[PDB]
RNA sequence: GGAUGACCCCAGGCGGUAGGGGAGCGUUCCCGAUGCCGAUGAAGGCCGACCCGCGAGGGCGGCUGGAGGUAAGGGAAGUGCGAAUGCCGGCAUGAGUAACGAUAAAGAGGGUGAGAAUCCCUCUCGCCGUAAGCCCAAGGGUUCCUACGCAAUGGUCGUCAG
RNA sequence: GUGGAGCCUGGGAGUGAGGGCGCGAGCGAUAACGUCCGCGUCCGAGCGCGGGAACAACCGAGACCGCCAGCUAAGGCCCCC
RNA sequence: GCUGGGGCUAGGAGUGAAAAGCUAACCGAGCCCGGAGAUAGCUGGUUCUCCCCGAAAUGACUUUAGGGUCAGCCUCAGGCG
RNA sequence: CGUGAGGGAAAGGUGAAAAGAACCCCGGGAGGGGAGUGAAAUAGAGCCUGAAACCGUGGGCUUACAAGCAGUCACGGCCCC
RNA sequence: AGAUGGUAAGGGCCCACGGUGGAUGCCUCGGCACCCGAGCCGAUGAAGGACGUGGCUACCUGCGAUAAGCCAGGGGG
C-alpha cells in the first residue's frame, strides 16, 4: 500500500534519486531550461522552488543550506545575484512543467520542459 | 514446479478470441488554436510552438 | 480509379505493424497522416511511408486528387522469415524467427 | 523403373477435403480430421436414413391422436376401428386428411366408430 | 571451469602431425586413408 | 430359358476380427510407336451442382499452365501411407507471453544526421583502484590505424562497433 | 433329412492370453468383476439395430442397398417420451 | 603444499592415499571405423477397391509355458454323391 | 562437428533472345508506382510450373440464456444460380 | 400486459483474391548398371600437396621465378 504516501521511488535507490534532483537542479538553474521525462519534472519542480526560496534569503546560513545541493559557488552566485531577484514579489512557483507532444523515439517516455518563470 | 505445459494446441478461434482486446485505440487529437494543425491535448504544440496563448518554443 | 504501394521485406513481425495499419484502414489520407504522427509504435513510421507513398503514385501517375484520398484497402502480408540462433542454458539451443511484412495502401477517392 | 507416390496421393486427399467442405476447423483443412470426421458421417447418414422414417411415422401419429380427441376417441381406437373396417390408408395419408381435409377426417373417425 | 581443449602449438604439431604419422604404421594408413577420401587437409593445419 | 456369356425369368444366399479365395482400379516403364493426340495449347495445377462406374476410378467442361502426352491389346515392377516417441522439409501452438545475461547509476546541455535514451564533445553524478589500472608469456590471427558504409551480425536502438 | 450337409486327395492359413452368463462340481469362507474343469450360450468377430436411465456378452433380434408405406418382438402406453 | 613449461604410461590396458575413482561434459571396461543389414522366440509399423466364405484362444509334446511341432477348427481346387 | 582417427550436409530451372527495365515520381535506403521490353512480367532476377499446412484482406450466411468426438437426419429463415 | 426484430467486442462456415511455402509435371551440365577397350607410376624425385604465378585477380582452372605459359613436328582454318 501506499495510503497518503509523498515522493516519487523514480526506480532509483536513496542515494541515486538524490543525485537526481540535485543533477537536474544544475542544470536548471544553468540553463534555464531543461526537457525531461514528465515524471522527473514534476518532480523537480519542488526540489528547486525550494533552493530558490532560501536565494531570497540572501543570508549566509541560506547559501550554505543551498550549497549543499548544489555544491557550485559560481552556480549559487548566480542563484543568489541574478536569478533570486526576479522572484522578490513573486510568492512561490517559480518553475513551470508543459508537456512536449512526441515521445522518446527508443522507448516512448514523454517528455516535458521545466524551465523558470519570468 | 514440474514445469507445466499447454494440454492441447489453441484453436485459430480460441487465439483470436484472446486477441479480441487487442485494438489500438486511435490517439487523442485537437486542432491547435494557432496553426490549425492537429496535435494531443495539453501538449506544447510541435508545429507552431505555441500553448496557452503564447509562444513557447522554438519550432 | 486506385494508387497502390507495397513495402516488400520490411523487417517487422506483421502481427505488430497489422495493428497500426488497422488504425488507419478506411480513413481519409488527412486522418490517416494526423493518426500515424501521433501513433506510439515502431510500425507507424512504416505504414506512414507505404501511404505517403501511394499518394504520390495517386496524384503523380493517375491523374487523381491529393485533397480527395482516402485509404481504401490496406493489408499486412507475412514475408520470408529470418532464423536466428538463440542460445539457452544446459547447451540448448533455439531459433528465433525475425519476422518480415508485405505492407500495402490502396487509396481511392472518396468523391463528392 | 521406379513409380514414386508422383501426382496419386494429393488427389487422393483432395478428395476427401472436398467431401469434407463445411466441417469445423481442421476437420475441413486436415486431411486426417477430414477422413475422421466422414467415417462419422458416414454412419451417421445410414442410420439417421434408417430413422427418418421411424421419425416421421411418430410425427404423424402424434397429429393422428391430437385430430382424433377432438372428435372424443383416441388414436388406438381410431386404428383398431380403421382396422375392422378395413379401411387401409397409412399414417402418412391420414395425417394429412386430419389437418388439409378435417370433413374427410370426420369421416374416417366415424367409420370407426362405427366398425368395432 | 577448465574445458577440455587447452591449445598448444607444440603439442598438436607433435602429436597429430604430419611427421608423427609418417613414423609410425597405422599414422601412414591415416594419411593413405584421408588421401584416398580426398581430404584437403592430411594433418590438422596449425601455425608455429 | 438361348445356344452355350447376349439378355430374360423364377428362386435362394449376401454382419463379420485372424485368415483363405475371386474380380478389378490406378502409378512408373517396354512392345504397339518412322505411328497417333498437341501451340486452334502436352503434362501438371485450380474449380465443377455435369456424365459413366458398386467402388477404386474414368470422362467432359471452365480457369491455370507453356511442351510435351500416348490408344485398343499385351509385357515388366523401386506400384498406392495416416499413424512406426518413423525420415527430410515447411509452417503453426504456447504468445505479443518468459526473457533481453550480475542492483557499479544515472542527469543535462551542445553537435552530427532522413532517423538518436543508445554515436561524438562538455559539465554534473556513481563504480573499480593487489584492479575492473599497467607490462609479459600462451592461445587467437588483421581483430590494429584511417576513409566510406548500416542489409545482416550487436539480445533494444544505432549515425556507432572487435 | 439336398444342406455354404457329408466323405476323399491335395494348396493356403490363422489360432494354440479368452471372457461374461446359465446349469453340474472341485478349490476358496454355502467370499471376490476370484480361481479350475464339464455341458451350453453369447461377446470375441454382431462396442451394428430395439429394450434394460446410461452399460461387450441380461431380454428382443442375425444389419446387401433404397422408401416421408404396413405388421410385430422384448419392453412399453401420466408428462419428458 | 600449490603452480607454469617439457615429457612418459591406455582399453581387459594404464593410473588410482582405493570412490570400480579417473583415462577429453554419461567408464563394473574409452572413442572411431570395420565385421554389420550382428542377433532380438520382444515392442512398433505395414500404403487402392469391390465380391464369396470365415476361424481359434483346445489336446498332446516341448530348458516349454506371451515361442513352437502335430492334431482340432477356416479357406480354395479336383474328385465321390 | 571432432584433440584426433573420424563424421559429414544443404544447395539445379528467367526468357526464343538480356531485349536484365533508360527516364520520371514517393523513399535515407529497401521497396514500390508509371514509362519501356517481351508472345507472356502474379516469366522481374527473393525469376518455369507454383499443390498443402500456415497468415491475411474483401464479401455472403451466421453467432452474446447456452452443454460439446462438432457430425447426421428433418424442417424453416436468409443469400446466390 | 403480451409478443416478435436491428446490436458483433470477437468467433464460426462458405466464396474471391493475395502472402508464405516449395509439393507436382516437365527438364538434365550429374549419377547407376552391364559390356568392350585399356592398364602401372617412381631417385631422370612419383602419388599427393605447400607457396607462388594475370596490367587491374577472391576463388576455380592452367602453369612454375622461362609461372593462364617457352621451343619444335603434326592437326585445323
Ligand atoms: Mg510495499
Ligand atoms: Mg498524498
Ligand atoms: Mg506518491
Ligand atoms: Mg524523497
Ligand atoms: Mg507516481
Ligand atoms: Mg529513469
Ligand atoms: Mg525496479
Ligand atoms: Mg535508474
Ligand atoms: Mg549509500
Ligand atoms: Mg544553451
Ligand atoms: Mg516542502
Ligand atoms: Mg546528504
Ligand atoms: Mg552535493
Ligand atoms: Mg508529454
Ligand atoms: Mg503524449
Ligand atoms: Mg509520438
Ligand atoms: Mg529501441
Ligand atoms: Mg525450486
Ligand atoms: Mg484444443
Ligand atoms: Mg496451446
Ligand atoms: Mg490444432
Ligand atoms: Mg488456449
Ligand atoms: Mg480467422
Ligand atoms: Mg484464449
Ligand atoms: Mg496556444
Ligand atoms: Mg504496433
Ligand atoms: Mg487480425
Ligand atoms: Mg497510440
Ligand atoms: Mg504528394
Ligand atoms: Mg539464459
Ligand atoms: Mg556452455
Ligand atoms: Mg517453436
Ligand atoms: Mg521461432
Ligand atoms: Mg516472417
Ligand atoms: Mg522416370
Ligand atoms: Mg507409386
Ligand atoms: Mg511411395
Ligand atoms: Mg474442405
Ligand atoms: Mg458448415
Ligand atoms: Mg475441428
Ligand atoms: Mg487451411
Ligand atoms: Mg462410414
Ligand atoms: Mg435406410
Ligand atoms: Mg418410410
Ligand atoms: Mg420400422
Ligand atoms: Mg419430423
Ligand atoms: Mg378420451
Ligand atoms: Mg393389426
Ligand atoms: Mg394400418
Ligand atoms: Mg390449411
Ligand atoms: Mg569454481
Ligand atoms: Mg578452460
Ligand atoms: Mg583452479
Ligand atoms: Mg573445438
Ligand atoms: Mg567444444
Ligand atoms: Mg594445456
Ligand atoms: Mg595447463
Ligand atoms: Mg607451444
Ligand atoms: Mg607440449
Ligand atoms: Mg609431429
Ligand atoms: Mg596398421
Ligand atoms: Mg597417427
Ligand atoms: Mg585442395
Ligand atoms: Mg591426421
Ligand atoms: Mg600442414
Ligand atoms: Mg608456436
Ligand atoms: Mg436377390
Ligand atoms: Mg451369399
Ligand atoms: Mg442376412
Ligand atoms: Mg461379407
Ligand atoms: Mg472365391
Ligand atoms: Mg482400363
Ligand atoms: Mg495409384
Ligand atoms: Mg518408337
Ligand atoms: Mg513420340
Ligand atoms: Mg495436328
Ligand atoms: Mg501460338
Ligand atoms: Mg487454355
Ligand atoms: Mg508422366
Ligand atoms: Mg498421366
Ligand atoms: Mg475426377
Ligand atoms: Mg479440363
Ligand atoms: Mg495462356
Ligand atoms: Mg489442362
Ligand atoms: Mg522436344
Ligand atoms: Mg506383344
Ligand atoms: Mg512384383
Ligand atoms: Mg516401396
Ligand atoms: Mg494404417
Ligand atoms: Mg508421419
Ligand atoms: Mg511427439
Ligand atoms: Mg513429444
Ligand atoms: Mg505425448
Ligand atoms: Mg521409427
Ligand atoms: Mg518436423
Ligand atoms: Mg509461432
Ligand atoms: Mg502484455
Ligand atoms: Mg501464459
Ligand atoms: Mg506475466
Ligand atoms: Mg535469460
Ligand atoms: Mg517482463
Ligand atoms: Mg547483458
Ligand atoms: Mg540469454
Ligand atoms: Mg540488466
Ligand atoms: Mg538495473
Ligand atoms: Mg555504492
Ligand atoms: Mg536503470
Ligand atoms: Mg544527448
Ligand atoms: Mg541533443
Ligand atoms: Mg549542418
Ligand atoms: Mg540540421
Ligand atoms: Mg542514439
Ligand atoms: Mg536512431
Ligand atoms: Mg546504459
Ligand atoms: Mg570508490
Ligand atoms: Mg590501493
Ligand atoms: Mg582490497
Ligand atoms: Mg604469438
Ligand atoms: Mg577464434
Ligand atoms: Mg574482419
Ligand atoms: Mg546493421
Ligand atoms: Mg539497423
Ligand atoms: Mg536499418
Ligand atoms: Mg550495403
Ligand atoms: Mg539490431
Ligand atoms: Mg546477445
Ligand atoms: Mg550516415
Ligand atoms: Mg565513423
Ligand atoms: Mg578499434
Ligand atoms: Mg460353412
Ligand atoms: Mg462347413
Ligand atoms: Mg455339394
Ligand atoms: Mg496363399
Ligand atoms: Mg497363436
Ligand atoms: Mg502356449
Ligand atoms: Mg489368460
Ligand atoms: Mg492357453
Ligand atoms: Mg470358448
Ligand atoms: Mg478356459
Ligand atoms: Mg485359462
Ligand atoms: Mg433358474
Ligand atoms: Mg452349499
Ligand atoms: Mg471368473
Ligand atoms: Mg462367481
Ligand atoms: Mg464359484
Ligand atoms: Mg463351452
Ligand atoms: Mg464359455
Ligand atoms: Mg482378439
Ligand atoms: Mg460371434
Ligand atoms: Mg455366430
Ligand atoms: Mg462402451
Ligand atoms: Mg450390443
Ligand atoms: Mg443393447
Ligand atoms: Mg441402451
Ligand atoms: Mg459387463
Ligand atoms: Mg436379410
Ligand atoms: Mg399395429
Ligand atoms: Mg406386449
Ligand atoms: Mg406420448
Ligand atoms: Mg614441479
Ligand atoms: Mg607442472
Ligand atoms: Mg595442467
Ligand atoms: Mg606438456
Ligand atoms: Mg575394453
Ligand atoms: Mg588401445
Ligand atoms: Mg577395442
Ligand atoms: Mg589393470
Ligand atoms: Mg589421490
Ligand atoms: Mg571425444
Ligand atoms: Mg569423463
Ligand atoms: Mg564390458
Ligand atoms: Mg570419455
Ligand atoms: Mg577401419
Ligand atoms: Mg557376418
Ligand atoms: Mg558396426
Ligand atoms: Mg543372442
Ligand atoms: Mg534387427
Ligand atoms: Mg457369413
Ligand atoms: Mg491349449
Ligand atoms: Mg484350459
Ligand atoms: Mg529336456
Ligand atoms: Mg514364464
Ligand atoms: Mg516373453
Ligand atoms: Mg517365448
Ligand atoms: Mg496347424
Ligand atoms: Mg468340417
Ligand atoms: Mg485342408
Ligand atoms: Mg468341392
Ligand atoms: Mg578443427
Ligand atoms: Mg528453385
Ligand atoms: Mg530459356
Ligand atoms: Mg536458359
Ligand atoms: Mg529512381
Ligand atoms: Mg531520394
Ligand atoms: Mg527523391
Ligand atoms: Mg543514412
Ligand atoms: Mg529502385
Ligand atoms: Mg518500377
Ligand atoms: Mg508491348
Ligand atoms: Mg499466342
Ligand atoms: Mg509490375
Ligand atoms: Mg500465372
Ligand atoms: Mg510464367
Ligand atoms: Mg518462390
Ligand atoms: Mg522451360
Ligand atoms: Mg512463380
Ligand atoms: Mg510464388
Ligand atoms: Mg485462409
Ligand atoms: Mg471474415
Ligand atoms: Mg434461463
Ligand atoms: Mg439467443
Ligand atoms: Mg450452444
Ligand atoms: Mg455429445
Ligand atoms: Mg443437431
Ligand atoms: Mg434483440
Ligand atoms: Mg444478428
Ligand atoms: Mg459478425
Ligand atoms: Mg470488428
Ligand atoms: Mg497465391
Ligand atoms: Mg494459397
Ligand atoms: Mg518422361
Ligand atoms: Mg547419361
Ligand atoms: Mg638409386
Ligand atoms: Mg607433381
Ligand atoms: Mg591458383
Ligand atoms: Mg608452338
Ligand atoms: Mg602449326
Ligand atoms: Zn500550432
Amino acid at each position: 500500500m501506499r495510503h497518503l504516501k509523498s515522493g516519487r521511488k523514480l526506480n532509483r535507490h536513496s542515494s541515486h534519486r538524490l543525485a537526481l534532483y540535485r543533477n537536474q537542479a544544475k542544470s536548471l538553474l544553468t540553463h534555464g531550461r531543461i526537457t525531461t521525462t514528465v515524471p522527473k519534472a514534476k518532480e523537480l519542480r519542488g526540489f528547486v522552488d525550494h533552493l530558490i526560496h532560501l536565494a531570497k534569503r540572501g543570508d549566509l546560513h541560506a547559501r550554505r543550506l543551498v550549497l549543499r545541493d548544489l555544491q557550485d559557488v559560481k552556480l549559487v552566485r548566480k542563484l543568489f545575484d541574478e536569478i533570486a531577484p526576479r522572484y522578490r514579489d513573486r510568492q512561490g512557483g517559480y518553475t513551470r512543467v508543459l508537456k512536449l507532444a512526441e515521445r522518446r523515439r527508443g522507448d516512448g517516455a514523454p517528455l516535458a520542459l521545466v524551465e523558470l518563470v519570468e | 514446479a514440474k514445469h507445466p505445459v499447454p494440454k492441447k494446441k489453441t484453436s485459430k478461434a480460441r487465439r483470436d478470441a484472446r486477441r479480441s482486446h487487442h485494438a489500438l485505440t486511435p490517439p487523442t487529437l485537437v486542432p491547435c488554436p494557432e496553426c490549425k494543425a492537429m496535435k494531443p491535448p495539453h501538449t506544447v504544440c510541435p508545429e507552431c510552438g505555441y500553448y496557452a496563448g503564447r509562444k513557447v518554443l522554438e519550432v | 480509379m486506385e494508387a497502390k504501394a507495397i513495402a516488400r521485406y520490411v523487417r517487422i513481425s506483421p502481427r505488430k505493424v497489422r495493428l497500426v495499419v488497422d488504425l488507419i484502414r478506411g480513413k481519409s489520407l488527412e486522418e490517416a497522416r494526423n493518426i500515424l504522427r501521433y501513433t506510439n509504435k515502431r510500425g507507424a513510421y512504416f505504414v506512414a511511408k507505404v501511404l505517403e507513398s501511394a499518394a504520390a503514385n495517386a496524384v503523380n501517375n493517375h491523374d487523381m486528387l491529393e485533397d480527395r484520398l482516402y485509404v481504401k484497402a490496406a493489408y499486412v502480408d507475412e514475408g520470408p522469415a529470418l532464423k536466428r540462433v538463440l542460445p539457452r542454458a544446459r547447451g540448448r539451443a533455439d531459433i528465433i524467427k525475425k519476422r518480415t511484412s508485405h505492407i500495402t495502401v490502396i487509396l481511392g477517392e472518396k468523391h463528392g | 523403373p521406379r513409380a514414386k507416390t508422383g501426382v496419386v496421393r494429393r488427389r487422393k486427399h483432395k478428395k476427401i477435403l472436398k467431401l469434407a467442405k463445411g466441417y469445423w476447423g481442421l476437420r475441413s483443412k486436415s486431411f486426417r480430421k477430414a477422413r475422421e470426421t466422414l467415417f462419422a458421417a458416414g454412419n451417421y447418414a445410414y442410420a439417421h436414413r434408417k430413422r427418418r422414417k421411424r421419425d416421421f411415422r411418430r410425427l404423424w401419429i402424434v397429429r393422428i391422436n391430437a385430430a382424433c380427441r377432438q372428435h372424443g376417441l383416441n388414436y388406438s381406437t381410431f386404428i383398431h376401428g380403421l382396422k375392422k373396417a378395413g379401411i387401409e390408408v397409412d399414417r402418412k395419408n391420414l395425417a394429412d386428411l386430419a389437418v388439409r381435409e378435417p370433413q374427410v377426417f370426420a369421416e374416417l373417425v366415424e367409420r370407426a366408430k362405427a366398425a368395432q | 571451469m577448465k574445458r577440455t581443449w587447452q591449445p598448444n602449438r607444440r603439442k598438436r604439431a607433435k602429436t597429430h602431425g604430419f611427421r608423427a604419422r609418417m613414423r609410425t604404421p597405422g599414422g601412414r594408413k591415416v594419411l593413405k586413408r584421408r588421401r584416398q577420401k580426398g581430404r584437403w587437409r592430411l594433418t590438422p593445419a596449425v601455425r608455429k
